[PDB]
DNA sequence: CTGAAAGCGCTTACAG
DNA sequence: CTGAAAGCGCTTACAG
C-alpha cells in the first residue's frame, strides 16, 4: 500500500524492473544483487499489488465459479475438489451461488468475466442454449461440472449418469424385483428426464419388464418430498417391490415412509439411492447408492481448466470419471 | 527404476481428497512416479490420471518409481496407500 | 478486453471522464449526453474492466472469507449466509479452506491481503495469540465468525457457547438426569474447553451434582468418533443415563451406538446433540439440538463488515445471535 | 403508517435465508418499515436487526409501514410470513 | 544479466 | 455539468 516496487527500487539501489524481475521469479537476475532484493522485501514488508500486477499483466491468476448452492453437502463437496486442485496451482478462486434462475447465472457470468478471471468453472442443472451460445464465446477458457448439456460444443467432465441409473435400475432386476418404481428429483431438470429416466426406463424394457407412469413420481429434493412418494406407492395396486431414487436425502425420506407405514426394509422392499452422501452411511438400514465422485468431479474441471488457461495438451473435453455401487443394509 | 504392486487399506480408497493428496505427496519426490492399475497406468503426480482409475479399497496395485530418489518415493507412496 | 472507456470516449464524442461518471452512476452528467453514451455501451458490449478500476479507486469491491473446511454441512450453510448479504450489498467474494491449521491460515491471510480485499470474514477453529496480533494490523477491516478469541480486539459474531452448552445442560437436569455424560470434539479447540466444557461442569456443579473425568470423553468430529464414546460409557459403572455432544453427526453416532447395544432411547438414555444441523431431523428417533445459526452467524459478520468498510456506525463489535433447543423424539 | 399484528406460520420461522429473503422483500418499498418482536422493534430492511430477534414459528409480531407503499409493502410482508 | 520508457484501463481531484 | 493531466503498481518488450 505504502511500500511499492518503486520503493524497492530505492533501498535495492536497483532497477524497478530488477525487482519486478526478483519477485515473479524469472531466472536472469545477478543472484548476488538478486538477494540484495529479497532483503529488502522481507526487510519493508513489500507485499506485491496483485492488482497492479492483474493490469499491467493481463492476467490474473483466478478462477470464478459459478455454483448453484453451496449449502447442500452435495454441491459442498464439488466445492471443495474444485478449490484444492486449485489451490494447489497457486489459482485463486471466486464463488457463488446461482440459486439455479437463469437470470441469475448469466449475470454471474458476465460479472466475473469483467472481474477479468482467467477461468471458470461452472455447473448448473440447466444449460439453457442460451447460455451455451453466451459461455461459447467467453474471452476465457470454461470448464462445466457435473452439468450436462447435449452439443459438446464446451470442455466438461461429468459422469454418465444414465448407466448410473442403469447399471443400478439393474442391480434391482437381477435380485427379480420386477416392479420397482423410481422416485425422482425436478424432471424438468435434463439431468433427469434426459438421463436419468431414460437410462431407467431402459433398465426396464431392456429387460422386458413394463414402463406405467405409476411407478416415477416428482416431488422436490429434500428429505420431505421423499415422504410423500412413499405414500404414493403403499396406497395403490402395483405394489412397488423396491424403488430407485435420484437423491440420497429423498430416499432417506422413503425409507422412513414406509417403516411408519409399518413395513420393513428390506424384507418388504430393497431401495437404492443416489449421490452416496456421507448421508448415505448415516441411515438405518444403511443406504446403498449410486457412487458419484463430486470430490473428483470438482479436481478434475480445475484441473483441466488449468491445463488450458496454462496451454497445455488437452485430448479430451468430454472427460467422464466412472461410477459404482455401495451395497449396504438396504439390499440382498 | 524400482517398483512395488500394493493394497490399499485405505476406505475410501484413492478417491475424494485422500487421492488428491496422494498426488500432492507424490510430488515431493523428483522422481517420476506411477501407478498401475490393473493394465491402466498413469502419472501419479497428475490429477487427471490418478482419478481416472477409480480406484477404490482392496483393490491391488503396482507402483512405479524411476529417479534420484524412487526408494524414498516409493516408501511413502506405498506407505500412504497402506492405510497402515 | 478490446473495447475502452477510450472507445467509448472515441464512438461517444465525450471525455474519457465523461464515459467514467455514467458507469460508476455519479449524477452530474448532461442526461442528454449521457444515454448518448449509455447507448455505446449496449452497442459495443463494453464490459468495465475491474481490473482496471481496482488500481485507480483503490477499492475491489471484494471480500475474501478464511474457512476451516467448506465440505462440511457446517460451514456450508455459514459460507451462504456469507455469500448472501454480500451478493446482496453487491460485494464479491474470494473463499479457500484453512484445514484448520495455523501456518495455512496466516498464509491465506497475508494472501488475499495483497490480492487486495476491500475486507475479511474470518473463522477457524483456533485464534492463536499469534493471529490476533496480526489481524489487528490488517490494512484492511476484518471480522470473525463463529470464532472465539478472549480479548475482543476484533469484531465478531458469535454466539454464547457457554450458555448454550449451559441451558441445554441443564434441560437434561429439570428431568431428573443426574448422570450425564459429555461426548466432546477437539478439546484442545477453545470453543471447546473455554466454552461447552465449562457451560457444561457450569451446570452440574451449579445444580450440585458431580463432575467426574468419566463423562467427558475425546474423539474426532465425524459419525464414528461418536459410536466409541457411547461403548466406553454403557461399559463403566458410571451408568450415564443421558448425553451432551457438541456435534449432531457426533450424537447421531451415539445414538447408534447405545441401540446396537440394544438399548433404547430415550427410556434407557435421553441425548441431546448441538448444532441443530438439517442432518439433525434426519435420525430416528428425532435429534433435540442446540440451535446455532450458522446461516445468520455468515450473513451477519458479512452486513456487518460492509457496515465497517462503508465507515457506517457499529454500535458493537461484540455482536451475539440468541439460540435455543429444538426438542424431539430423543427427549422427554 | 400502517400496522399489522401477524402469526409466523414459517417452518424456520424468521431465521436462515428465509429470513434474509425477508430483508430483500422489505426494501423493495420505499416506505420506511420496521418489525416489532415482544417489545423490541427493528428496521425490516436490515439484516442486522431483524436477524437479532430470532423470531421462531408461533410467535406473533407487529410489523410496521410508513410510506407512499404501505399498504403495499404490508400486504407483502405479513403474507410472506404467513407461510400462507 | 538489465536499465529506460511506454502502457495496462480506469479515477481522481483540478480548472471550467 | 465536465475536459485535460497526472498517477494507480506493476510488466512487457526493447536496447545493453
Amino acid at each position: 500500500m505504502n511500500v511499492t516496487i518503486y520503493d524497492v527500487a530505492r533501498e535495492a539501489s536497483v532497477s524497478m524492473a530488477t525487482v519486478s524481475r526478483v519477485v515473479n521469479g524469472n531466472p536472469n537476475v545477478k543472484p548476488s544483487t538478486r538477494k540484495k532484493v529479497l532483503e529488502t522485501i522481507e526487510r519493508l514488508g513489500y507485499r506485491p499489488n496483485a492488482v497492479a500486477r492483474g493490469l499491467a499483466s493481463k492476467k490474473t491468476t483466478t478462477v470464478g465459479v459459478i455454483i448453484p448452492d453451496i449449502s447442500n453437502i452435495f454441491y459442498a463437496e464439488l466445492a471443495r475438489g474444485i478449490e484444492d486442485i486449485a489451490s494447489m496451482y497457486k489459482y485463486n478462486i471466486i464463488l457463488s451461488n446461482s440459486d439455479q434462475n437463469q437470470d441469475k447465472q448469466l449475470h454471474l457470468l458476465n460479472n466475473m468475466l469483467g472481474k477479468q478471471v482467467d477461468g471458470i468453472i461452472f455447473m448448473s442443472g440447466n444449460v439453457t442454449e442460451e447460455h451455451v451460445e453466451e459461455l461459447k464465446k467467453s474471452p476465457v477458457p470454461v470448464v462445466l461440472a457435473a452439468s450436462i448439456e447435449s452439443t459438446n460444443q464446451i470442455p466438461s467432465v461429468t459422469i454418465d449418469y444414465e448407466q448410473a441409473a442403469f447399471d443400478a435400475v439393474q442391480s434391482l432386476i437381477d435380485s427379480g424385483h420386477k416392479n420397482i418404481a423410481f422416485v425422482s428429483g425436478t424432471l424438468e431438470e435434463p439431468i433427469n428426464h434426459a438421463k436419468k429416466v431414460k437410462g431407467y426406463k431402459r433398465a426396464l424394457t431392456e429387460s422386458g419388464l413394463p414402463v406405467r407412469d405409476s411407478y416415477i413420481v416428482e416431488g422436490d429434493y429434500t428429505y420431505d418430498s421423499g415422504i410423500e412418494a412413499v405414500e404414493k406407492l403403499l396406497e395403490e395396486d402395483e405394489k412397488p417391490t423396491a424403488i430407485f431414487v435420484g437423491t440420497d436425502e429423498m430416499a432417506l425420506g422413503v425409507i422412513h415412509g414406509a417403516q411408519d407405514r409399518g413395513l420393513n426394509v428390506p424384507n418388504d422392499l430393497e431401495i437404492i439411492g443416489f449421490d452416496n452422501t456421507r448421508l448415505s452411511t448415516m441411515v438405518r438400514p444403511q443406504l446403498t447408492s449410486v457412487v458419484q465422485p463430486m470430490y473428483d468431479i470438482g479436481a478434475v474441471a480445475m484441473r483441466l481448466l488449468t491445463k488450458y488457461m496454462n496451454k497445455e495438451t488437452v485430448d479430451s473435453s468430454i472427460v467422464e470419471l466412472p461410477h459404482r455401487i455401495e451395497f449396504r443394509q438396504s439390499t440382498k | 527404476m524400482v517398483q512395488q504392486k500394493v493394497e490399499v487399506r485405505l476406505k475410501t480408497g484413492l478417491q475424494a481428497r485422500p487421492a488428491a493428496l496422494f498426488v500432492q505427496e507424490a510430488n515431493r519426490f523428483t522422481s517420476d512416479i506411477f501407478l498401475e492399475k490393473d493394465g491402466k497406468k498413469v502419472n501419479a503426480k497428475s490429477i487427471m490420471g490418478l482419478m481416472s482409475l477409480a480406484i477404490s479399497t482392496g483393490t491391488e496395485i503396482t507402483l512405479i518409481a524411476q529417479g534420484e530418489d524412487e526408494q524414498e518415493a516409493l516408501e511413502k507412496l506405498a506407505a500412504y496407500v497402506q492405510e497402515e
